[PDB]
DNA sequence: ATCGATGTATATATCTGACACGTGCCTGGAGACTAGGGAGTAATCCCCTTGGCGGTTAAAACGCGGGGGACAGCGCGTACGTGCGTTTAAGCGGTGCTAGAGCTGTCTACGACCAATTGAGCGGCCTCGGCACCGGGATTCTGAT
DNA sequence: ATCAGAATCCCGGTGCCGAGGCCGCTCAATTGGTCGTAGACAGCTCTAGCACCGCTTAAACGCACGTACGCGCTGTCCCCCGCGTTTTAACCGCCAAGGGGATTACTCCCTAGTCTCCAGGCACGTGTCAGATATATACATCGAT
């Protein structure tokens, strides 16, 4: 053993638990979860590295919810775009509820 | 008082705290607003809640149980917005979606 | 005595290959090339057994991505069969050969 | 013939299949050394990037980042092998 | 008849002694006299005595037609040339158009790309020039290497004897050109057993082979013909 | 009378366009387009002079580029003469149609 | 109209000629009738791709005017950068 | 002591301590502010402004050389296009940019011309 | 007037100073001085961007002469990446002398 | 239009290794707290943007004439697909060795922060010459003869 | 090609406003120095990469055949070009006026940073069923008669 471990991190829990509650008789292959594991970090890194320009160009220092708004508005196409923010918007003001 | 992950007070599963660390760590500004990262999981979930939908249905539509990496490029490939998203990916083992010009096919 | 027409049976590999996940080249040929292309680089390398799969996944994809432009140009100029000048024409208009 | 050059390895049924997977019914028989010219360009490109990653980690080893790394940098994104 | 050409010749070289600014003009029959490679080919005497002419000052400027390049291969010094059709020797970069010499032919022709891609180096560290090395034969009827037009041109506006050896004026604006010296109100001589278009033009006309005159003509000036001491490189005179 | 063949001027119309550097499009109708367009994404823009010539500049060099690759469809299909099909194949290889 | 107008038909405004010249600068000889409304329809799309970004650049900085920097970024994103405007 | 530095050294900054004209305290300044790492070391700043400096060197000769050979002899944007599509290397390094008011390279495609007679 | 002036940077002076020392015997207009500013803020993002990268890649803090160096060889082709990485050897060498 | 043999389909049983779930462990997310600076917000100066008007004259629009280009037909030659029999070597599994990836430990040279000092770089003003314009003289072509 | 004659080039005059130099001042770079941790260097261990042996049989190879496609040529029609007249509104110069950029001062909400607490997520283990394979059998479709 001698702590060679080093606990290799990946989103496949989180990928499992959105298929489950989308479709709950379907499994995931690992070939696959691998794959929707890279587009989770491609498109974070896409969403945050925009969210970096917006906030450079506007001389802030922050990323803020409307930086990954306007992000979200430039990076998505089309209905894709107006469908993310809308959950984008629904998840903030819940978890501004009652704060 | 008992911890609740900020992801379930959020209502979603992507992991809130997760994005947060790797928005602070990943240098993309000098400070990552609380906003922030619940916005970019609830998308991320989103997004990933939209392909998953469209494999599972290719899935099943081939009479498989599990997806694998054709279903993936299925799913991608017949949507106009995903294919837009994912224009320059190539996905390993995914294969490409059947089509065949006109004006090859035979005559009658 | 039988045969079937010409055509016909690239036309049911066309049908056949696109159902297809599997890679296309042979695997070592593929790890041969890639290790002659690299000695120019740097000698006395080693290669990820998954690496070499990295590099066989994008490449092909790559050609194939290439030979549908390819037959787009090719059908646009009233050919069926793709020519030299489709693919140098592909490749000026996506800005490889430019 | 045993005194193979490597990129013949690359051979001609190869190419039809990559082609036929493409969705090409014809194929013309100078193709095959154009398509092999255009493969050996794209390695090159790759496998710069790869090593030039390689030589900066100070390893000997060419690893599935260093490529996927290369492939990115190129325009290229492969999903399967990592972030 | 023979006395009339040796009286003609004769008067060619009070022309010549005479006269304070001559121009000569060229074309392939004197290149071709010793019987025509153009790498294997020795230049023959009229070249060497036009050389002999440079050096005694009786030479402001020199014009030909000749691809041969044999006036290079003379060491001819460069500097007082023009060749106005391109050399099979000669080569040029199009990014500075700076140019060259060379042991072997070119080859090609057409303003065609060589295979060669500059050497000229550069202050402040930057690359070396890169630029594409393309032949000087210029197909048909362009307008001419640029310098040696205006050269063989200002010469032409500038030249009290102008003289034509192995020459048909009919190229133009190659011929044309010594008819700018006539025009200014200098003298024109034409030699040539061939018709030409501007025949009527000139204040002397010959007709007789080229290099007999032009040997007659050294031994008038009193000038040996220096034979050729293998091939010769002279950027300057 | 006098009458130059059609196609010599056009060769000479190119001839001095590729030499010059000024704009192509008159310069009022552009603002009014792009005033039109940008009125379905807000009400009562305005906008910087600046502003609209960086968008004329980007869009009629965009235009020009994209008429070279038309060009090289064209001559590629036997013609000298472009047409909407040598434009949708460029649009179709460069990726902004597929 | 001294404020609030609205606009419409100004897509004619990108003469025949104009056109023509366009094509001229990009090498070529001759055009069928049919392009004109192709180019503009094309133009139009380029157009109003362009246009979004430079507005929601100026919706994200809370301004009414689109601005140079604007539509730099906005081609910047599009993998179309435009040298000589300040950026 | 610190009153060294008050009557001493005199400033040589970093630029004409290596030799260059790009302001290496400038570069480091905006790498630091630009959050490209958590840290930049002192060879970073001095080796991104030698490049830089080097790649404008290289861009401006071959527009002068341009500027000239139009008999001009102040650069304008028509030279800066001439200078780096007629180069293959900054051709490809700038393969996505417009140059405003640049124009194209004189360019016709071959077979739109006429054809000529000949003799040998 | 009335303190309201506000300083904008730009290579503009350096840019000049460079092209005195190639052609001293040349000029420049104000629109090719606006493209030769922007082209080196381009590069600049470029050569900086694809170092984060780098160190990200390997786990390192710290922009040094290395990740500056192999994204010059990365980013610029041809012969164009060995100038560069000449003129910033020699650069970082004589700034080194002395130490 | 029917007929036949080929390939894709489909139905069956059967065997096997990848995924789904369970358990133990330790790492990183969370909770409650503090400290200070980023950016929200309001009030002001004044730039530059939008609108309106009258002349001008360059460009756009309409027409008409006609020639060169698109493109539909058809003919011929060679090049590429389908097939089959022979040769190659890729793929498999097994066994062996040791280079180098990966981790852990120890140390110090490097660079972030900081305050104090100065000149390098910016905005603004003014001069004058590089160059856009052009009207005048020549030549260098292209049409008239 | 010969003939004047355009058709354009080369040049000297003129003129203006944009490039280059100069000034002065302010804030960004430099200097000297301290602190503490990122990372370079060494030592070990054990993964997985390279090399080799021989066996099987899928695949590549190479040769024959002939069909259909490429492309060369040609005729007919109509569509686009060039040019002349008229119409248009782009352009420009002026003048009016106020929307909204940009800069400033105030100030409090927010998010970096901290310590400790504990349960979520990772690696490791093992069992079984979704799927792959082997085999039997029915239908689809292509191409010849
Ligand atoms: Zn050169």
């Amino acid at each position: 053993k001698k702590r060679r471990k080093t606990r290799k991190e990946s989103y496949a829990i989180y990928v499992y638990k959105v298929l489950k509650q989308v479709h709950p008789d379907t499994g995931i292959s690992s070939k696959a979860m691998s794959i929707m594991n890279s587009f989770v970090n491609d498109v974070f890194e896409r969403i945050a590295g925009e969210a970096s320009r917006l906030a450079h160009y506007n001389k802030r220092s922050t990323i803020t919810s409307r930086e990954i708004q306007t992000a979200v508005r430039l990076l998505l196409p089309g209905e894709l775009a107006k469908h993310a923010v809308s959950e984008g918007t629904k998840a903030v003001t819940k978890y501004t509820s009652a704060k | 008082a008992k911890a609740k992950t900020r992801s379930s007070r959020a209502g979603l599963q992507f992991p809130v705290g997760r994005v947060h660390r790797l928005l602070r760590k990943g240098n993309y500004a000098e400070r990552v607003g609380a906003g922030a990262p619940v916005y970019l999981a609830a998308v991320l979930e989103y997004l990933t809640a939209e392909i998953l939908e469209l494999a599972g249905n290719a899935a099943r539509d081939n009479k498989k149980t599990r997806i694998i990496p054709r279903h993936l490029q299925l799913a991608v490939r017949n949507d106009e917005e995903l294919n837009k998203l994912l224009g320059r990916v190539t996905i390993a083992q995914g294969g490409v979606l059947p089509n065949i010009q006109s004006v090859l096919l035979p005559k009658k | 005595p039988h045969r079937y027409r010409p055509g016909t049976v690239a036309l049911r590999e066309i049908r056949r290959y696109q159902k297809s996940t599997e890679l296309l080249i042979r695997k070592l040929p593929f790890q041969r090339l890639v290790r002659e292309i690299a000695q120019d680089f740097k000698t006395d390398l080693r290669f990820q057994s998954s690496a070499v799969m990295a590099l066989q996944e994008a490449s092909e994809a790559y050609l194939v991505g290439l030979f549908e432009d390819t037959n787009l140009c090719a059908i646009h100029a009233k050919r069926v069969t793709i020519m030299p000048k489709d693919i140098q024409l592909a490749r000026r208009i996506r800005g490889e050969r430019a | 013939k045993v005194l193979r050059d490597n990129i013949q390895g690359i051979t001609k049924p190869a190419i039809r299949r990559l082609a036929r997977r493409g969705g090409v019914k014809r194929i013309s028989g100078l193709i095959y050394e154009e398509t092999r010219g255009v493969l050996k360009v794209f390695l090159e490109n790759v496998i710069r990037d790869a090593v030039t990653y390689t030589e900066h980690a100070k390893r000997k080893t060419v690893t599935a980042m260093d490529v996927v790394y290369a492939l990115k940098r190129q325009g290229r994104t492969l999903y399967g092998f990592g972030g | 008849p023979p006395e009339e050409l040796e009286r003609k010749v004769w008067e060619l070289a009070r022309l010549v002694w005479q006269s304070s600014s001559v121009v000569f003009h060229t074309g392939a029959g004197i290149s071709t006299a010793s019987g025509i490679t153009f790498e294997s080919a020795r230049p023959t005497q009229t070249h060497m005595a036009l050389v002999q002419l440079e050096r005694v000052g009786l030479l402001r400027f020199l014009v030909s037609q000749n691809v041969d390049g044999l006036h290079v291969r003379s060491g001819f010094p460069r500097d007082k040339l023009a060749e106005l059709h391109g050399n099979m020797f000669v080569e040029e970069c199009a990014k500075c158009k700076t140019q060259y010499v060379r042991d072997t032919v070119v080859g090609t022709m057409g303003l065609k790309a060589t295979g060669r891609l500059c050497t000229v180096a550069k202050a402040r560290g930057l690359r070396a020039c890169r630029g594409e090395l393309r032949d000087t034969i210029l197909d048909w009827e362009d307008s001419l290497p640029d310098r040696d037009l205006a050269l063989a041109d200002e010469a032409s506006r500038n030249a009290d004897l102008s003289i034509t050896l192995g020459t048909s004026l009919q190229i133009r604006p190659s011929g044309n050109l010594p008819l700018a010296t006539k025009r200014r109100g200098g003298r024109l001589v034409i030699v040539n057993l061939q018709p030409t278009k501007h025949d009527r033009h000139a204040d002397l006309r010959i007709h007789g082979y080229v290099d007999e005159v032009m040997t007659r003509l050294m031994k008038h000036l009193g000038l040996e013909i220096p034979a050729w001491d293998g091939p010769r490189v002279l950027e300057r005179a």
